[PDB]
């Protein structure tokens, strides 16, 4: 009965497989599909720019994380939850976190570990909602995300 | 880079 988690997972997972496989996801949207569709469109704009801007830095971070299986994804979750609980919250950090998740998801596809992509999207979501829930509901959730970036 | 140092520090990459 967690709508915020459900909607957030739907958005973040679709973005991660899209970036990994290079093909859009035509699977029909869920309950608030209008907002989710536009948030996914927003992510394509701001998430691709973040990944391009920080390609060398994202690669250096991924190389130090050494992600090859699901247990390495778990060690990433530890890092994500620590920095997303440091008391600093803004939309730019949320975009950056999902953008790096898409970067990692591209790497998992390259090393034939596509089965680790869904666990990755779930862990980013769990970190997002657990640490930023009260802020997110104040910003009107993914409606605020869409309005903030256009 | 400064804009993502908070994330890269946690990972251990020093020159962000």
């Amino acid at each position: 009965s967690d709508e915020l988690y459900r909607q957030s997972l739907e958005i973040i997972s679709r973005y991660l497989r899209e970036q990994a496989t290079g093909a859009k996801d035509t699977k029909p949207m869920g309950r608030s599909g209008a907002t989710s569709r536009k948030a996914l469109e927003t992510l394509r704009r701001v998430g691709d720019g973040v990944q391009r801007n920080h390609e060398t830095a994202f690669q250096g971070m991924l190389r130090k994380l050494d992600i090859k299986n699901e247990d390495d994804v778990k060690s990433l979750s530890r890092v994500m939850i620590h920095v997303f609980s440091d008391g600093v919250t803004n939309w730019g950090r949320i975009v950056t976190l999902i953008s790096f998740g898409a970067f990692v998801a591209k790497h998992l596809k390259t090393i034939n570990q596509e089965s680790c992509i869904e666990p990755l999207a779930e862990s980013i979501t769990d970190v997002l909602v657990r640490t930023k829930r009260d802020w997110l509901v104040k910003q009107r959730g993914w409606d605020g995300f869409v309005e903030f970036f256009h | 880079p400064p804009e993502i140092a908070w994330l890269a520090d946690a990972v251990g990459l020093k020159d962000a």
